[PDB]
């Protein structure tokens, strides 16, 4: 997901502006749905929501717009148990042997017969939560096992929290309501208001450990691999309690990253650290936010947002609709140089041509250079020390960059990766001069619609995830609900689309109407005022009631 | 005590729901969502109830690509009656009313549906929902940042035998 909030110091009109570009599945229980909710006098909010939820998750109201991105904070901890040496169904806490709890669940299974049979399954639980096994990494042997404690299991505040956000007036009010309740489960929140404040909050539900506990409560080898793993044989490694937290064992709001500015804030699923580089966010728990190298989407965004030139709504829109493959900017120039150094290598001929004609985009019209580049990058990512200038923590926006072609061992390997990638692409069935739009589609009944965009890991801001299905790449997730909101005096001006359309049902008049529009990248008004709603020539109305 | 909503649809089937209270508001939301996505919601409620293997057998998967039986084990464990009850009792009146309204509105559309925008008309798993079903979906959503990512791992967790 991407999010950009702009404030009075950088917006073309001196007011707030918000771009919301969440990347979520195109089917299933996380498929966004557009709606506008009004209780006249006290509630008036519009946006999109997830299935089954009677609240708006991402949206806007009269003076405020807000959105979310998945954060890098941990919302659970693994606990390594020390098993009782005499009994692998018991575990030690402070040297004392405790029994695992057993909860049995029974499931009905429909057989080939069409008859049901009952299946019983034992779920083992510790004081921390259920045990989990990852064969070859988190095993359950005679020495150790792993339990998982999920902080959001106790978060009964999540629905109240969005309903409260739905009633928020401005950014200050939004911040108060989120910090008070702490009901947001696992996302960042970014927002802008009419007055021109831009807000970033890393305000979610996060396991809390006092800082003095962390060096000895961590499992060093597992946290080095990115897992929030704690020592489960020490009672002192329980989540810390703090009276100010809304929920026992989670981090108080005051210890979570917040950035309130009037120029901009942004996030593309990296940590809080470089939300705005002019004001780095540092000094938080490793459970909360770390200073890790930022991905290419954020690196791209920052390269367009930095500076002193005003940001227009159009600027933010085109950051999405350009479909620029930002990863190419770090790799393609040196790659093209290697190509010129290896003309005559017939095996590289088709690839090098395609890469040279390529517009460096993931547009419908983009050439097969994108496909060659993707397969190369996948191999390039596995090479060691191939960057001409590796990540530099003192230049986090500009590194890594280039290919270390001056090192022979790198030059040989990069050329081999290009050869392998080229072979792989030509091995597949990609026709002569097929464009990216010919390949990446979304199926609607028995038709296909060409879909622009590409994988976010290659730095396409308009992130689109696809899987191979027969003769094409079928879109499974990515750019979904789009809203771009500004605040002219008349009222909120919102613009966007729901990429996969309102309905998942093929019978619906709204199964593919917005998808055709997404294909052509033609965003539309999101009508909010009664006057906007009444001006729509497609307006339909129905009133319904029934006794309680 | 009286559910009523006023719904307007603009271009692309975007609903604008107006009501005097949360119950009425929920009523309009559940009705309008059902018109577009009844089968989706029905399918995901089946998942969140741990009943996929019951309707579809062991060889299929959920829309999260988990095998039906491990998925069922996980959501039966996650959404036990006690957990749902404690969750409900911690909800504010306003949220309870939103949810009660949503269920009623979804169920109203089902009663009237003639297949115009519903492809799964007649399926045994397409049926009236309850507020508990919406709680099951909410809890399912909650744990996507946590134990939900380890659903297969939870199901696989069994103590060692006599191996060396
Ligand atoms: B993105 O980080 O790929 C997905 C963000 C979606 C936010 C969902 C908010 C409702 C729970």
């Amino acid at each position: 997901s991407n999010a950009i909030a702009v404030g009075s110091e950088r917006s073309a009109d001196g007011k707030g502006m918000l771009l919301a570009n969440p990347h979520f599945p195109w089917n299933g229980a996380m498929r966004f749905y557009q709606m506008h909710l009004t209780i006249p006098g006290r509630l008036d909010v519009m946006g999109a929501s997830l299935p089954g939820l009677p609240v708006v998750n991402i949206g806007f109201s009269r003076h405020l717009a807000w959105t979310h991105t998945v954060d890098t904070s941990s919302h659970f901890t693994l606990y390594r148990l020390a098993l009782d040496p005499k009994d692998p169904r018991r575990y030690l806490v402070d040297g004392r042997s405790l029994p695992l709890e057993e909860k049995s669940v029974a499931i009905e299974v429909r057989g080939a017969d069409g008859k049901l049979s009952r299946v019983e399954h034992k779920v083992y639980q510790s004081i921390y939560g259920p045990l989990v096994v990852w064969p070859g990494k988190l095993d359950w042997n005679r020495s150790e096992a792993y339990a998982l404690r999920d902080a959001n299991l106790e978060n009964t505040r999540v629905l109240q929290q969005w309903y409260s956000i739905n009633q928020a007036s401005d950014v200050a009010d939004l911040r108060r309501r989120v910090e008070a309740l702490q009901g947001i489960p696992w996302v960042n929140t970014l927002a802008a208001d009419e007055q021109g404040n831009a807000l970033y909050m890393n305000q979610s539900v996060v396991p809390y450990l006092k800082p003095e506990l962390i060096p000895a409560c961590a499992i060093p080898q597992l946290v080095a691999e990115g897992l929030p793993a704690l020592q489960g044989q020490d009672s002192r490694c329980a989540w810390s309690r703090d009276p100010a937290a809304a929920q026992a064992g989670i981090t108080p709001a005051a210890q979570l990253p917040v950035l309130l500015r009037r120029d901009f804030v942004q996030n593309s699923n990296d940590s809080a650290w470089l939300t705005n580089p002019a004001s780095p966010l540092q000094g938080f728990s490793p459970l909360v936010s770390q200073e890790k190298p930022i991905g290419p989407r954020a690196r791209y965004a920052l390269s367009r947002l930095q500076g002193k030139q005003p940001l227009e709504a159009k600027t933010l829109e085109e950051m999405v609709t350009a479909n620029h493959v930002f990863s190419a900017d770090q790799v393609l120039p040196d790659l093209l140089r290697l190509c010129r150094d290896n003309q005559g290598e017939k095996s590289l001929a088709r690839a090098c041509a395609a890469l040279a004609q390529w517009d460096r985009g993931a547009n419908l019209d983009s050439g097969s250079g994108f496909v060659y580049f993707q397969r190369f990058m996948q191999r390039f990512a596995e090479l060691d020390g191939a960057w001409k200038e590796p990540f530099d923590a003192q230049r986090p926006l500009d590194t890594p960059q280039g290919i270390a072609l001056d090192r022979p061992q790198v030059a040989t390997q990069v050329r081999q990766a290009l050869a392998d990638a080229a072979a792989e692409v030509e091995k597949s069935g990609i026709p002569d001069g097929a464009r990216w739009g010919d390949l990446q589609v979304s199926t609607r009944g028995q038709e296909r619609i060409a879909i622009p965009g590409g994988d976010g890991h290659f730095g396409v801001y308009n992130a689109i995830q696809s899987v191979r299905k027969g003769d094409h790449l079928e879109v499974v997730g990515g750019t979904s609900y789009i809203q771009l909101v500004t605040f002219p005096e008349e009222g909120p001006k919102a613009r966007g689309l729901l990429a996969f359309s309102q309905s998942s049902d093929p019978r619906s008049p709204h199964y593919r109407d917005q998808t055709e529009l997404f294909s052509r990248q033609q965003w539309q008004t999101l009508p909010f005022s009664d006057r906007q709603i009444d001006a729509d020539p497609q307006l339909q109305r129905l009133s319904i009631r029934e006794a309680a | 005590t009286g559910l009523a909503a006023d719904i307007r649809w603009t271009a692309y089937g975007v609903p604008h729901i107006r009501a005097k209270d949360e119950r009425g508001l929920g009523y309009g939301i559940g009705y309008a969502y059902a018109r577009d996505n009844a089968c989706l919601l029905a399918e995901e409620i089946v998942t969140a109830r741990g009943e996929r293997a019951r309707y579809f057998g062991s060889e299929g998967k959920s829309s999260a690509e988990l095998d039906n039986l491990p998925s069922d084990i996980f959501y039966a464990w996650l959404n036990q009656p006690e957990a749902l009850q404690a969750f409900w009792q911690a909800q504010t009146p306003a949220v309870r009313q939103l949810l009660e309204g949503y269920a009623a509105g979804f169920n109203r559309f089902l009663r009237e549906a003639d297949g115009k925008t519903t492809s799964c008309l007649g399926q045994p798993w397409l049926r009236a929902i309850a507020t508990d079903d919406l709680l099951r979906l909410t809890r399912r959503l909650l744990v996507e940042g946590g134990v939900g990512q380890f659903a297969d791992a939870l199901v696989a967790a069994a103590p060692p035998g006599a191996e060396k």
